[PDB]
DNA sequence: GCAGACACTACGAGTACATA
């Protein structure tokens, strides 16, 4: 009877329990009822159910009997070489479907290959992976799932059906939210499930955790919006209006100031930029200056992505909207 | 006019409006039994081909060691160093202080030919070894041992026996070891060793090189060449005026046998007079040369005196040289550590910058090639030195220097990366998980050496103050807490010094800084001897609670 | 023992500063079932302290006797690597940022073993382990691309605590995992307070204005602000208001090199200034750092319509470092670039 | 007998008649077959043109059940193809006869871009001397990675991509033999979203099977995720006819109620640049601009900064244009 | 080697002129008795591009295949040969002509070419082009920057229209 | 019959490089 946290404990266990991803959910519950199961790439943003789909579906094919003798799972957590293509892949592709549900429920006629996060398989594994997929099909099938299909090869890209999971609408997380929230005995109001549906950006994985962290802050009790806020790192207005006041002062020791202030409260740049750019796409500034300045936010987006330093790129982000409220002044 | 004010009355039109409000449409829709090489050979002395300080320091080298050979007394800059070492006397083995010559130089001179010569015009019987043998280390050991600790086996009259060594740099790193090592057994070592190269700056004739008696190969001169080459083709009965055998001569780079078999080839039999037209075609006798590091910088950084004065001339012949040189990541790094000390005459710094760039998009496609494994993106790196030579094209002359920067960077910051595991791993591992190495570096340093080090006077412990003991007993506290600890050193100049057995004032202290006052030699031996005793008592206090 | 490690707390209800967070953190780890950290902020904050916390809540207060632990790793070129750990008899922690680009095979293999192995005892200790990730923003992206999957099927068996300083250098699928913890640095009247605390309980006296001093000349680290007052301590016991406190070699170094970078313009300035930039990396600065110095520096010299493009020039060739691999390359050009716009400046 | 099996491997062209596009390269290699003359092949082109499938009609159509595994020996980049392949089981294949029966053998080698430059440089004299007692078929995708000795012993011939116009009655024959219900609109969808690929145009139409049991223009662009015409150019409208906030609104709610990717925007957006009559400087600018937001979505980076980026683009050059007059 | 080299005649051919690959083609034609025009034979000439095994393998394509040697019976079969259109696409990419470098880059990308064939053939194409040296060193350096691209995974036509824009915006920035 | 000597192949290990 130990605890298990939210995101595990809820898991979807079966095909039904997966969320808004409507047209794959459809593709694999014909899939159950025995239709022809094609070759699989699950692509999308992250916390989307690329994992949870396959793994509850493969479950459901399968039953706890089946599992461990159709399914191969091979992640970027262990060794995938050209070798382990060529022998271990190619070994298990090569093997007989042998052994029936003891249930009563219908058994396919085929083995499943999960290949989850195969942005990190090289080209040339990824290539010997192709014949493997043409010539083994009869009797086994390949899920390829990752975040970036511009990884995975034109071949592998053309061998398999590409489904899309979409980032999640607000409706249906926040429905997921709430029957979540009403299975575990615990309250939140309207909007802090609306700022929690907010926060998340389609992210149930993301969402499920702060609402169980925030039921483990709280104790119990209401979890109200200031509980979200401050557990989602969020940064209040204030601290945008003070960068944008010394934004439109002109100097760059007020500007300094600021982004020094934000740098050492432990603000994500992320986040400052989220906000930042929320704020310049809804005020009166002209189409050029937005132009510009959004131009900037998305290079400056792009070089946080590759790691580089956090005050560096805000100073040069703060630099270039200061140049452009003070090319008016 | 691309946009048009009137809509457009037949094709589809896109609306495109500015911010001010008004509008634009744009539209939607045994003479031929041999070679003349080997015909044409040298077997005697005076026939060779050669630089004539060469013959002559070989000559001199091989006569000498006929007072151990042969038991007799007499034997019937560059220079200045050859010269002396030459007359530098004997050790006391009446053998040479060289054991080995290593004949260094290009293909196709008469290095084999020269050492063959003198060997068997001094008496001696040539043993060859080459690259088509074994070269294990123990096939090398026991060749050697066989060709050079034995006499001959004619007895009286027997001609001793000259190792000649062909290729030496082709050998491995051992069969080098294996020499050194029966180069110097103190089985003494009774004949004479030639060893024969390619290029003196390989890695496995480091330690020859001090051992040897070093003989450079100068390209042979044009005049002797082709007068040589007149000879061959006037007793071949064949007429070659000599300004095709100039042309011959500057095409195949100062090379007997590059030359003769490509007159071998032209003359035949169908003609008797050689065209300039043939040697001035590319379609024989041409053949890819290997370039130096220097003479690609050279050829980079200077440009060529005054056809030949085309720019894309220029460009491709930088781009071909500095590809067949090879080792590119050595001309990348003396090209960096090069270009800053020209007469640079862009004082905005453009082409500094734009040169900057280049070196980055080297380093850039560099790790693209080996992070994705795609390396059809080193082609663009072969352009390089061709953007350094014509951003930094000169009429000066140059010195280039070798790079030495970027490995004795990365040396010194491989020593320090050593010190810093060092100064952990002697850390208790209470405190050891409280602060990274990176925090402990940049934060838990500096500051800590201003706490070891405070202002101490050269008084005994005896008449020092409460005060003084307490700061006394903090401060051996903190020097135990992190594992340090003085000891004694030496100096050439004579004296005693102490100095921490991590010695992490170098991790700390910077050159340029100005200079701080350090603790003495009274203050820091009476500290080592706290460090101790409170060892000693640590140990006693353990033993008691224990 | 320094006043860094002599007086941190043990307990969350000890801590100075961030109160409300540690309460909210007493709160969070109670019934077990709290999920993958990322504690993050700046340097000095306190986030280890506050890490150390909540293991010292989890647990007993067995997570106080450490001991090192070693293991061998074979990568794919089969090339012996060795690794130092503090592991305790409840948690155990990895610094897998020491393999260097074998980081990936420490994830692959070292956490796997960890990960896959229930607790020897499941009364004394407790039904999971934790692994301590420290500075997984200098993780490379194949590492944390190999993190995740450990993360999401034994983590009802092996808790992680991921800290770190910036989170942009966390790809969002090791950020969707786990839940973000954000520790900022304390503020001036917090470091003066954690300052008088320290002194009073060390039988001292320190004055208001020394402590405000110390605060700001230690851009709000408090490990390097209790660094500067023990080292205030050693050379004068007398604490004055305009007592000198002792600096960093490193950073006034930095500050001579940018310096002599406004000094001269010149391709030999540019020489002796890329060998003060190899002196500064030979000594295991990051080259960030380097450059954050750099402009910290450079910006006092430039006036009031160069900052921003000499501050966007530092943050374009900083990506372009972080992109390539030789730091010395990027460094060096964006000093030839700043002397180039000083040169233009001042010339017209 | 009814099958478990991708409809882009049960439905196989195993004869040469099955292919629908390169009409005249098979007419060639029908009449290399049947005057007993067929050289070294290299076929090359995009993916799921028909090369594999173009050899394996040749291979069932030369050799028959009973002598088949005496007479093609195909490798591909699944088995390892090394040096020591290439110097021990080819080249002992390639020198040696038939157990069974008298003829000619074939050695088809899959994927042959991937095969190293040492094993390509051991393959040209066993081309070259045993060309009487077989052949060699090379298959690859990319032409730059075949040495050019290799390229000059086969005869090449580029398997480019499928029309739609002749796509169409092999979709027919795939629709009448699965028993789909599909419009005009929805084989229009599928032919223009396969983009000269027969695989995935099957892989689209059993998606769509599988996620409605209907194909229609809709359901292909709702199972596939694309976005319609239609859409792409009320983007396009609202980027050059309105301001930043309120293209910004219209397209991120278009962007939340389809649940539409910023790629195939980008696509689609790129497509429709050449064909509207820009100037030559802002069809510079914005090939560049779609080129860098291209580029920043491969990363983890935040999708909404890159769709005002996209905005910003054509934001940039509306005063352009409008001055340009 | 050059140890190698220095010891032999170092002979070296030259690519094949069209008039030497059209005798042995009389001579071929000749003794397999293969109906022929001129236009056919000057198509056969420009595919081969100096290669005489691409000659006769042509050849022996279209006499199997159409059974008389005419250009289209060639072109039907052969192909055009790639990097001569490469050559006038870079020419148009040289006067910032984006359109028509736009037009060509589109009917190589609707012929199936792939884009690391494609790029591989404009670097060896501006490899040897002729302008000025800075502008193909830029030139250079844009293409290996977009070749970077291309390799990390991103290869669209997309990604190949912003490098023949950058080329164009190269010359017009001084 | 069993101990010693011979060559035999499989396997471990170190090193280089990958483009036009
Ligand atoms: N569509 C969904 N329906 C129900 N729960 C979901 C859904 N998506 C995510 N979850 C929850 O979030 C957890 C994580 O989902 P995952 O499937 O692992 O996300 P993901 O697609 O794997 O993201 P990446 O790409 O691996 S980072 C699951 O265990 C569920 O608890
Ligand atoms: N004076 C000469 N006249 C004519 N031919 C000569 C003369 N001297 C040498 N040769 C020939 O030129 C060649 C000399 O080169 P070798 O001594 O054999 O080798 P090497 O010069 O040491 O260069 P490498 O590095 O071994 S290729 C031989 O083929 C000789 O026969
Ligand atoms: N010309 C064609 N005619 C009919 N069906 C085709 C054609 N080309 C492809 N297909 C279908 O697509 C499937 C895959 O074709 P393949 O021959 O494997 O493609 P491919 O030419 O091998 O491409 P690559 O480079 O190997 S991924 C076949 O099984 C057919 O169902
Ligand atoms: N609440 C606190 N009270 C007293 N001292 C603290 C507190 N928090 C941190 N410190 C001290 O400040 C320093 C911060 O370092 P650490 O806790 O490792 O955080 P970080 O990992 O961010 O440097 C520690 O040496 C600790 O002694
Ligand atoms: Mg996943
Ligand atoms: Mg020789
Ligand atoms: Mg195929």
């Amino acid at each position: 009877a130990k605890p298990v946290p939210w995101v595990e404990k809820y898991r979807p266990k079966c095909v039904d329990e997966v969320a808004f991803q409507e047209e794959v959910v459809a593709v694999l519950k014909k899939s159950l009822e025995g239709a022809d199961l094609p070759n699989l790439l699950f692509y999308g943003p992250p916390g989307t159910g690329k994992t949870s789909t396959i793994l509850a579906a493969a479950r459901e094919l399968f039953g706890p009997e089946l599992f461990r003798l159709r399914v191969l799972e091979l992640n970027a957590s262990d060794e995938r070489g050209i070798q382990v293509v060529r022998e271990k892949v190619k070994n298990f592709a090569q093997l007989t479907v042998s052994g029936s549900r003891s249930d009563g429920k219908p058994c396919p006629p085929f083995k499943i290959v999960i290949l989850d996060e195969a942005d990190s398989m090289t080209s040339a594994a990824q290539a010997a992976l192709r014949r493997t997929m043409e010539k083994e099909s009869k009797t086994t099938r390949f899920c390829l799932i990752c975040n970036y299909v511009s990884r995975i090869i034109e071949p592998l890209t053309s061998r398999c059906s590409k489904f899309r999971f979409k980032p999640l609408s607000d409706k249906i997380q926040q429905q997921r939210l709430l029957d979540i929230a009403k299975k575990e005995n615990v309250k939140i109001s309207d909007e802090g499930i609306a700022y929690l549906v907010k926060v998340s950006e389609g992210d149930l994985r993301k969402a499920i955790t702060f609402l169980q962290s925030a039921t483990r802050l709280t104790g119990g009790k209401e979890i109200t919006e200031k509980v979200i806020t401050d557990i989602a790192g969020v940064i209040p207005a204030e601290k945008i209006d003070g960068v944008f006041a010394a934004c439109q002062s002109g100097s760059f020791d007020k500007l300094e100031a600021v982004v020094k202030d934000l740098i050492d409260e432990g603000h994500a740049a992320t986040q400052l930029v989220n906000q930042l750019h929320d704020v310049v796409v809804e005020n009166n500034l002209s189409d050029k200056q937005k132009s510009i300045i959004t131009e900037k936010l998305a290079e400056v987006d792009k070089c946080l992505a590759d790691g580089a330093d956090e005050h560096l790129q805000l100073i040069s982000l703060c630099a270039t909207v200061m140049q452009q409220l003070s090319q008016n002044c | 006019n691309p946009v048009l004010r009137r809509p457009p009355i037949l094709e589809d039109y896109v609306h495109v409006t500015s911010t001010e409000g008004v509008r634009a449409y744009l539209v939607l829709r045994a003479s031929s039994h041999c070679l003349w090489v080997d015909e044409f050979a040298p077997r005697h002395y005076t026939e060779l081909l050669s630089d004539d300080f060469t013959n002559r320091c070989l000559l001199k080298w091989l006569k000498l060691w006929d007072l151990v050979v042969f038991g007799h007394e007499r034997p019937s800059s560059h220079e200045q160093v050859l010269e002396e070492m030459l007359e530098a006397g004997l050790d006391p083995s009446q053998r040479p202080k060289q054991k080995v010559a290593l004949l260094c130089g290009p293909p196709g001179l008469g290095k084999t030919t020269l050492a063959h010569v003198i060997a068997r015009h001094a008496g001696y019987s040539v043993v060859e070894m080459n690259a088509s043998d074994d070269r294990s280390p123990e096939v090398f050991r026991t060749r050697i041992e066989a060709a050079t600790q034995m006499e001959s086996v004619l007895g009286a009259g027997g001609k001793p026996n000259c190792l000649v060594i062909d290729e030496i740099d082709g050998a491995p790193v051992a069969a080098i070891n294996v020499l050194l090592s029966i180069l110097n057994r103190k089985g003494l070592l009774m004949r004479p060793i030639i060893c024969i190269c390619n290029d003196q700056f390989a890695p496995s004739l480091r330690q020859l090189k001090q051992q040897a008696f070093l003989l450079h190969f100068p390209p042979t001169l044009p005049s002797r060449l082709v007068q040589r080459l007149q000879e061959v083709s006037l007793r071949q009965g064949m007429r070659a005026d000599p300004g095709v055998l100039a042309a011959l001569c500057e095409k195949t780079d100062n090379d007997i046998r590059a030359c003769i078999n490509t007159l071998q080839f032209l003359y035949s039999r169908g003609q008797r007079e050689l065209s300039v037209r043939d040697v001035q075609a590319t379609r024989v006798g041409l053949k890819d040369q290997r370039r130096g590091l220097f003479s690609v910088w050279q050829e980079v950084f200077q440009l060529p005196r005054a056809s030949l004065t085309s720019a894309s001339q220029r460009f491709y012949r930088v781009l071909h040289a500095a590809a067949s040189a090879g080792e590119h990541e050595k001309v990348v790094q003396g090209l960096f550590d090069n270009f800053l000390r020209l007469r640079l005459r862009d004082s905005s710094l453009g082409a500094v910058c734009v040169a900057l760039d280049w070196l980055a998009f080297d380093d850039l496609l560099a790790g693209a090639a080996h992070h994705s494994q795609s390396f059809q993106l080193l082609r663009y790196p072969p352009f390089l030195p061709v953007a350094f030579h014509v951003l930094f094209a000169s009429s000066h002359t140059p010195r280039i220097t070798f790079p030495s920067s970027q490995q004795e960077a990365q040396n010194r910051m491989s020593q320090m990366r050593n010190l810093i595991q060092t100064l952990v791993s002697g850390i208790a591992p209470a405190t050891r998980s409280r602060a990274t190495p990176q925090a402990l570096l940049l934060d838990a340093l500096c500051l800590l050496l201003d706490i070891l080090a405070p202002k101490l006077r050269p008084v005994s412990t005896q008449l020092y103050s409460t005060r003084e003991k307490q700061q006394l007993a903090s401060l051996v506290g903190t020097m135990l807490a992190y594992s340090l600890t003085y000891r004694q050193e030496r100096t050439p100049d004579g004296q005693y010094i102490y100095r921490l057995e991590p010695n992490v004032e170098e991790l700390c202290r910077f050159p340029e800084l100005p200079a701080r006052k350090p603790l003495t030699y009274q203050t820091k031996q009476l500290i080592a001897r706290e460090i101790e005793v409170e060892k000693m008592r640590r140990a006693e206090a353990s033993a008691r609670v224990e | 023992s320094l006043w860094v490690d002599k007086y941190r707390p043990c307990s969350l209800g000890r801590l100075d500063y961030h109160k409300e967070q540690a309460a909210q953190l007493r709160n969070l780890v109670q019934c077990g079932d709290f999920p993958h950290l990322l504690v993050y902020g700046p340097s000095g904050a306190g986030k280890k302290t506050r890490i150390m916390c909540i293991l010292r809540e989890l647990y007993g207060v067995g997570v106080e006797k450490l001991r090192i632990e070693h293991q061998t790793i074979t990568t794919p070129s089969k090339k012996k690597i060795e690794i130092s750990t503090i592991a305790s008899n409840y948690h155990l922690e990895v610094n897998p940022s020491d393999a260097g680009n074998s980081d990936r095979v420490v994830i692959q293999e070292m956490l796997k073993t960890v990960a896959q192995s229930q607790q020897l005892e499941t009364n004394s200790q407790r039904d999971f382990k934790v692994v301590l990730l420290t500075e997984v923003d200098k993780l490379t992206k194949d590492a944390q691309h190999a993190l995740r999957r450990t993360m999401e099927k034994y983590m009802s068996t092996c808790r992680l605590i991921l800290c770190c300083n910036s989170t942009s250098k966390v790809i969002p699928p090791i950020r969707s995992r786990c839940l973000a913890v954000r520790v900022p640095a304390p503020s001036i009247e917090d470091i003066c307070h954690v300052l008088s605390t320290v002194c009073k309980k060390e039988g001292l006296n320190l004055p208001s204005q020394l402590a405000h001093r110390l605060a700001e000349k230690s851009c709000r680290n408090l490990r390097k602000a209790l660094l500067m007052c023990e080292a205030c301590r050693v050379q004068q016991y007398p604490f004055t208001a305009d007592q000198e406190i002792p600096e960093t070699d490193w950073e006034v170094y930095l500050r001579e090199t940018a310096n002599a970078i406004v000094s001269q313009q010149t391709p030999q300035r540019l020489l002796e200034v890329r060998g003060r930039l190899y002196e500064l990396l030979t000594h295991c600065i990051p080259p960030e750092i380097i450059m954050k110095g750099l402009l910290s520096e450079l910006l006092h010299n430039c006036d009031g319509q160069l900052k921003g493009e000499v501050a966007q020039m530092a943050a374009y060739y900083e990506h372009r470092l972080q992109l390539g691999s030789k730091a010395i390359y990027h460094l060096e050009a964006f000093v030839a670039k700043f002397m180039a716009l000083y040169k233009k400046f001042m010339e017209d | 007998k009814i099958r478990n099996l991708p409809w882009v491997e049960k439905y196989r062209p195993q004869t040469l008649n099955d292919l629908i596009s390169h009409q005249d390269i098979l007419s060639t290699i029908q009449k290399f077959i049947n005057e007993d003359r067929l050289p070294h092949l290299l076929l090359y082109g995009p993916p799921g043109t028909g090369k594999t499938s173009t050899i394996l009609a040749c291979a069932k159509q030369l050799y028959k059940d009973k002598e088949f595994g005496s007479m093609v020996l195909e490798l591909n980049a699944s088995d390892d193809r090394g040096i020591d392949i290439i110097r021990g089981p080819i080249l002992s294949f390639a020198s040696t006869r038939t157990i069974f029966k008298k003829g000619f053998k074939l050695v088809i080698l899959d994927e042959a871009d991937a095969m190293t430059q040492d094993a390509q440089n051991a393959l040209r004299r066993v081309i070259e001397k045993f060309t009487e007692n077989t052949r060699f078929c090379l298959i690859c995708n990319y032409l730059s990675k075949i040495i050019p000795a290799l390229q000059s012993r086969c005869t090449r011939f580029r398997f480019g991509p499928l029309t739609p116009e002749l796509m169409v009655p092999r979709l027919e024959h795939v629709v009448e033999e699965e028993k789909v219900d599909i419009s005009e609109d929805g084989m229009k969808a599928l032919v223009t979203l396969s983009s000269g690929d027969m695989r995935r145009a099957l892989n689209i139409l059993q998606s769509t099977n599988m996620a409605f049991g209907k194909v229609t223009e809709e359901t292909v662009y709702t199972c596939t995720g694309h976005p319609l015409k239609s859409d792409i150019a009320n983007i396009l409208d609202w980027m050059l006819n309105q301001d930043f906030t309120t293209a910004y609104r219209n397209i991120t709610e278009l962007k939340t109620l389809k649940g539409l990717a910023l790629h195939d925007i980008l696509t689609e957006i790129h497509l429709f640049v050449h064909r509207v009559d820009f100037p030559s400087s802002v069809r510079i600018h914005l090939l560049t601009k779609m080129a860098d937001i291209e580029y920043r979505l491969s990363v983890g980076t935040n999708e909404k900064i890159q769709l005002s980026s996209l905005i910003a683009a054509f934001q940039v050059t509306r005063d352009l244009i409008v001055a340009e007059a | 080697i050059e140890p190698i080299q220095s010891r032999c005649a170092v002979l070296r051919y030259t690519k094949l002129t069209d008039a030497q690959i059209l005798t042995r083609l009389m001579n071929v034609i000749e003794k397999e008795r293969v109906p022929y025009t001129d236009d056919g034979l000057e198509a056969i000439i420009f595919t081969a591009q100096g290669d005489m095994r691409q000659a006769l393998n042509n050849l022996q394509s279209t006499f199997s295949g159409f059974g008389f040697i005419n250009s289209e019976n060639v072109f039907k079969v052969c192909d055009e040969p790639h990097p001569l259109l490469v050559k006038e696409m870079i020419q148009h990419c040289v006067n910032a002509n984006i359109d028509e470098a736009y037009k060509i880059l589109a009917h190589l990308w609707h012929l199936g070419y792939s884009p690391e064939d494609i790029i591989g053939n404009i670097f060896r194409v501006c490899k040897t082009f002729q302008m000025a040296e800075y502008l193909k060193l830029e030139f250079i350096k844009e293409i290996g920057y977009t070749h970077m691209k291309i390799a990390e995974g991103v290869n669209s036509l997309l990604q190949m229209a912003g490098l023949l824009a950058r080329l164009c915006q190269k010359t017009m920035a001084p």
